[PDB]
């Protein structure tokens, strides 16, 4: 983390540096940086580089394409990636989906809420037996 | 001491502790927090601090020391909040981007104002938080309470990184409707009131003194009160009483009260032996809280879980998931 | 060239000097750049400059001008109530200074859902007794002076007041710094001072010239 | 230059105005030792009048110091000032303002 | 009497809760440029 401080308005030096060390923290934190600067098409790259599935989901689910996210979350089992894009369908109102995905991600509290809200009584024993105590 | 001279200090501080040892797990432990608090990870100097809190009051199970070893606990335990608390602050003043939420940094940054009046553990700058605080009260609209952030920023050595826009805030703040947004003034839980968000006597009501309690995520109020026990009653006896079914005037739950709750209104945080069970009822047993089992800090249910899934662990312990 | 009147004006580090009777050159070399020239219609009198505008007006009118990166559009013609003393462009708002009034109007309006609350206002309040000598325009605020000095910032954005000092006798000049905040201001007597409003206190300046004139 | 005392002239103007950090590199090069130490034992502080006061101790200024400690939030630092200072008559009137606890034990002192 | 606006105001700050976690749940937080 201190070299990005040092670095700062290095931009290109910093660039240079974060693409050579190929640490999963430089890179998360230039994924940032290519965030926060509006340029979200190699934001995609190296959050893709640096392993963090739950920023890749969150950006699939804001640029609307949500089956990417759904692919994202399919194969590696980040359950963060799980949260975030159950989140995604709640608030598209995909009730089954949204539940499902909340059950991916063993955060069955949530579950259990968005379940009572909707009235699924199927998900009450569903995820009654597997809750906590 | 193998792991010592192959510069593994954390899992060797790890294993003086577990050896027994209380000379060199102290002060490697010590050493390494100093080092932390040198740099600018303040979130370990917080997790170092926690871990020297709860093996300081393992110490403490001697009877010889508990006197002198349940001050150094409670220091401790207030430091690992406090850093716990100025990581985020010290990250979003730093980094070109942010972040955490809004309304996150303003309570943090609230109760770091409010809890470190006139002394700075090392590295704890308070030009940062001010700064912080008056920038998030303007945006979310407590427009008074910027008003204080600058004035208090006035008496301060602003660094000069900092001094255009603080020094035209200052300025551009008197522009405001001079008003507190009704959405951030905290209430008391104990006695109906509504504190001013800067309140001086620190974190506590005005009519009654309850202090607040602070959760750990975003740092908010929270819903729930500290009742202490009668005289003669233990931490066994409350808990299975509750199963079956102007200074400080602290509220004393007595036996036929405790047999008027459930385990779904009180949160015990049964802590070691040398101390005694404290409690807390809550006033909306609708909403929900969990209790980090390892170092009983509070949280926002749905808070929690997020936060476990993303870190693979409590945020304040790092203990197992 | 017989005679040419010493016009111009400054804009962080862009100069818009006068050329000759019928042109202007505005340029920031600064930044390296080039002299471009607005050839006004008139032979101007004061020429304000700023981010993004141009502005030469000579009795009663303004010629404002849109300083681009490749040439310059005939905003508007607008004209005042009275001898436009010195107006003063810098950001997008504009104030003009005629007749010991100062009037704070938007430049480049079209009434798209904009308030006529910002469209115009006329400093001083519309009932005082003062006459504002001297104005100056910051990135958003519109500190004058006054008869019984007064030095009134103006946050311009949320459109109130922000301070107000009183010095003992008629603020006539009035230069802010770049930044905006702190002030340099000549009373009567020639006597400069250094008002920065955020500790509410004036500084003498040493050994000051009693012709000062900038 | 290279000189000795220009180098110090620089540090003593560094002191002056509260730039405590580039008082330090300067420092660092001077090679005096005892207010490396001291500088970088009060970067830490915050408070506008009680940094004021301790550069201006640094400065050998003793005066000045006590006027601005007794403006700072921690006045008890004039006290200190004295009383190491050995100027126990001052630390009477400072403690006394501030201190009871002192009064006693630097009156010993004095009278010692 | 004072049950009246005791309760009142517990069920306030009811409200600001709910609505709160429902701000956290329903809208993504892109990480935002900061000012300096
Ligand atoms: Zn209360
Ligand atoms: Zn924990």
């Amino acid at each position: 983390f201190e070299v990005p401080r040092m670095l700062s308005e290095d931009l290109p030096s910093l660039e240079l540096y974060v693409n050579k060390m190929k640490d999963k923290t430089l890179w998360r934190w230039w994924a940032q940086y290519l965030e926060s600067q509006g340029e979200m098409d190699a934001a995609l790259h190296y959050y893709e580089l640096a392993r963090d599935h739950f920023s890749l989901v969150r950006i699939h689910c804001f640029q609307g394409n949500v089956q990417k996210a759904a692919q994202i979350a399919n194969e590696t089992g980040n359950l963060a990636a799980s949260y975030h894009l159950a989140r995604q369908y709640e608030s598209q109102e995909e009730v089954g989906q949204a539940v499902h995905f909340y059950t991916r991600a063993q955060a069955f509290k949530n579950a259990i809420r968005l379940c009572k809200e909707n009235g699924l009584d199927d998900q009450l024993m569903n995820l009654a037996l597997l809750s906590s105590p | 001491q193998w792991l010592a001279e192959n510069d593994r200090f954390e899992e060797a501080q790890k294993a003086f502790h577990k050896a027994g040892r209380q000379r060199e797990a102290v002060q490697v432990l010590e050493q390494l927090t100093n080092n932390a608090v040198a740099e600018s990870r303040f979130n370990d100097a917080a997790y170092y601090y926690w871990m020297l809190s709860m093996q300081c009051l393992d110490i403490a199970q001697d009877p010889a020391q508990k006197d002198t070893m349940l001050g150094k606990f409670y220091h401790f335990q207030r430091l690992a909040e406090l850093y716990h608390g100025y990581h985020a602050i010290h990250r979003h003043t730093e980094d070109p981007f942010s972040v955490h939420r809004p309304e996150t940094l303003f309570n943090i940054s609230r109760f770091l104002l409010h809890s470190l009046p006139k002394d700075t553990p090392s590295g704890i700058s308070k030009v940062k938080i001010l700064f912080t605080l008056a920038k998030q009260s303007k945006a979310l609209g407590a427009y008074r309470l910027a008003r204080h952030a600058y004035d208090k920023l006035r008496g301060l050595y602003i660094p000069a990184r900092f001094q255009k826009s603080i020094e035209l805030g200052t300025l551009t703040i008197r522009a405001k409707p001079f008003h507190d947004s009704e959405e951030l003034v905290p209430l008391c839980y104990r006695c109906s009131t509504n504190n001013p968000l800067l309140n001086n006597l620190g974190n506590v009501c005005i009519n009654c003194r309850q202090p607040f309690i602070f959760s750990a995520s975003s740092y908010d109020v929270l819903h729930l009160v500290e009742f202490y026990l009668e005289e003669g009653i233990t931490d066994e006896e409350a808990i299975s009483l509750i199963d079956l079914e102007s200074e400080f005037v602290p509220v004393v739950v007595s036996r036929l009260v405790l047999r008027s709750m459930s385990r779904r209104d009180v949160l015990i945080k049964r802590w070691p032996p040398p101390l005694r069970w404290q409690y807390f009822r809550s006033l909306l047993p609708d909403a929900s809280i969990t209790m980090c089992p390892s170092c009983f800090q509070m949280f926002h249910s749905e808070d929690y879980e997020l936060l476990v899934l993303q870190h693979g662990c409590c945020p304040y312990c790092r203990r197992c998931k | 060239l017989t005679k040419l009147p010493i016009l111009g004006d400054a804009c962080s580090t862009r100069i818009a000097y006068l050329t000759s009777l019928l042109e202007v050159t505005v340029a920031n070399p600064v930044e390296g750049e080039l002299p471009i020239t607005v050839s006004v219609d008139v032979e101007p009198n004061f020429v304000a400059v700023g981010l993004y505008h141009l502005a030469v007006g000579m009795n009663n009118r303004a010629w404002f001008y849109v300083l681009g990166e490749n040439a310059v559009k005939k905003l508007k013609d607008m004209e005042y109530l009275g001898t436009v003393a010195s107006i003063c462009l810098h950001s997008d708002y504009a104030a003009a200074l005629f007749e010991g009034k100062v009037q704070l109007h938007l430049i480049e309006s079209e009434i798209l859902d904009a308030q006529e609350e910002r469209e115009t206002r006329l400093f001083p309040a519309v009932d005082d007794k003062c006459r504002i000598l001297c104005h100056a325009l910051t990135s958003d605020f519109l500190i004058y002076g006054t008869d019984t000095g007064v030095v009134q910032y103006f946050y311009i954005e949320d459109w109130q007041f922000v301070n107000d000092y009183r010095h003992p006798v008629s603020v006539k000049k009035i230069f802010p710094d770049p930044n905006g905040t702190r002030l340099v201001f000549i009373d009567e007597k020639s006597d400069g001072f250094v008002y920065c409003p955020v500790n509410d206190a004036t500084y003498e300046i040493p050994d000051f010239s009693p012709t000062i004139k900038g | 230059l290279n000189d000795e005392a220009a180098w110090n002239e620089l540090a003593r103007a560094c002191l002056h105005h509260m730039e405590v950090e580039f008082a330090i590199r300067v420092y660092r090069r001077i090679g005096n030792v005892g207010i490396v130490m001291s500088l970088e034992q009060i970067k830490g502080i915050e408070d506008y009048n009680l940094l004021a006061g301790h550069l201006a101790m640094f400065t050998n200024d003793y005066n000045l110091a006590q006027d601005l400690y007794l403006a700072s939030s921690c006045p008890i630092a004039a006290l200190e000032m004295r009383r190491d200072l050995q100027h126990w008559d001052s630390a009477l009137q400072l403690a006394k303002h501030l201190a009871p606890d002192q009064i006693p034990f630097i009156s010993k002192e004095y009278a010692i | 009497e004072m049950m009246k606006m005791r309760q009142a105001k517990l069920d306030y700050q009811r409200l600001l809760l709910e609505k709160r976690q429902r701000k956290k749940r329903l809208e993504p937080f892109m990480v935002q440029p900061n000012p300096e």
